[PDB]
């Protein structure tokens, strides 16, 4: 079985988009005048950073970012030279809906807009090599309901 | 050379399926990062791939429930990886 | 009782990811479900489980290329199991 | 490792909706006025049913199906009683877009309207038991760009 060489030393940079501050969005967007501060989301940004910093990823933290925020860091990465890199992570910890991430400002992040910055045209020195995306957020407001099974 | 598509060689791990919402304990962190990254810690030493870790996490997050709202969460994995992805310890 | 999610358990084998053609050569048969079929009836016999073969399917449907449109073909699983699915010969 | 149980003879159903006439859809719809036959499909359909017989499941071969048709399928499925098998597969070999595949009619059909037939609510005799879907079918009309990589 064919397995991606994951031996570099640091194995690639792990973003971490971390998300409290809804201020912005409450005041700015009608519809998110009750979107809440997400509490505890440090919590996630720690264990991501605990964990990945033991996997030997180089850990890239930036919280509280707008949508142009985001797109502003993940463009820096996307012209970063990753030749000497196995791999690239990032991990985004946000409010969303259907297909879309919130900046703190309410505006809406496409996840496709995310991901494809790191397409093998885009990001030339990360083609054939595993770009891992984590994406910690809602995508609708639906609760999603359980099924009776037998327990293992 | 060789060509492969220009879409290759990605994972998204999504917190939930489509149209529905995930969870954030704010005393200990959300279901879907928490149980990702303590199957990452016990599994990743072992030598596991990253999909079959996935699928633990899938088992762990579906067991978990919200007692207020009768309430699941069914995180999502999707893939262009042509190979296996471990990430080793050493 | 124990409970899971509604949508819990589900594999879905896309022939290819968002926005893209899929090819099918008349006289053989599509690019995504030849490779599908032959990578499960040499696999299935040694008990690999079915995301590793995805996995593979990944790999040999981004070695072909459209010499006429100098294009590619990218499949996509996309699962919510929480457990190994293997289809046993025997 | 926990393993989906599957023992059953046969393991269950696999359903093969196999789209090769679109005169319908060139006829009626006039965006699909040059959409074309699907010459060559029942080469899939038959490596399909040959594959999975041999892996011990009961094929469900069903040829040039209408959107409505497709449902129809789905419904009967949906409805019958799955408690003696361990799995479901679902093939389906046509034409699509974004998100959707096409009957021979050139009607839609979105993808989440055909695999949320089978969810644990709808069909209780498959909660628990892994359901599998295979979409032969473009999503859209764009031709994938290649990147150069390394030879393994
Ligand atoms: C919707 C989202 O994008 C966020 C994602 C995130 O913060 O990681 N999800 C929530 O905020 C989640 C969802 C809801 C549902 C609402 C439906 C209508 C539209 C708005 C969202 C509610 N919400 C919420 O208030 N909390 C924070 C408080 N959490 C708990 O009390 C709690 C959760 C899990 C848990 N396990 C054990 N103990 C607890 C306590 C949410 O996380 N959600
Ligand atoms: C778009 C679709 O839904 C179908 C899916 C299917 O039939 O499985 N895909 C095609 O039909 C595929 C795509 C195109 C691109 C067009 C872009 C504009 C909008 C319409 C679609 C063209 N098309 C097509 O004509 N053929 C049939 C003929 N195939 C070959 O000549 C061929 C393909 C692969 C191959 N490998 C080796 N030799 C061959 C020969 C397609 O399959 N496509």
């Amino acid at each position: 079985d064919k397995v991606y060489q994951m031996k570099s030393k640091p194995r690639g940079y792990c973003l971490i988009i971390n998300n409290h501050n809804f201020a912005k969005a409450r005041e700015k967007v009608p519809k998110l005048h009750s979107i809440r501060d997400r509490n505890g989301t440090h919590l996630d940004a720690g264990a991501l950073t605990t964990t990945f910093e033991e996997l030997h990823f180089e850990i890239k933290p930036h919280d509280d970012c707008t949508v142009e925020q985001i797109y502003e860091i993940l463009k820096i990465y996307q012209l970063m030279d990753h030749s000497n890199m196995d791999c690239f992570i990032c991990c985004i910890l946000s409010h969303g809906d259907k297909g879309i991430i919130y900046g703190t400002d309410g505006q809406e992040a496409p996840i496709y807009e995310l991901t494809s910055q790191f397409t093998g045209l885009k990001c030339p020195s990360l083609a054939g090599k595993p770009k891992v995306f984590f994406i910690q957020a809602c995508q609708g407001d639906n609760y999603q309901k359980g099924i009776p099974v037998e327990t293992d | 050379t060789r060509y492969i598509p220009d879409e290759a060689d990605f994972l998204l791990g999504m917190a939930t399926v489509n149209n529905c919402v995930s969870y954030r304990n704010p005393a200990e962190g959300t279901w879907y990062i928490q149980s990702l990254c303590q199957s990452l810690r016990e599994r990743c030493p072992r030598g596991d791939d990253i999909l079959t870790i996935l699928t633990e996490v899938n088992y762990e997050v579906s067991n978990k429930d919200d007692k207020k709202n009768m309430g699941k969460q069914m995180p999502q994995p999707t893939f262009t990886l042509r190979k296996k992805l471990v990430f080793p310890s050493d």
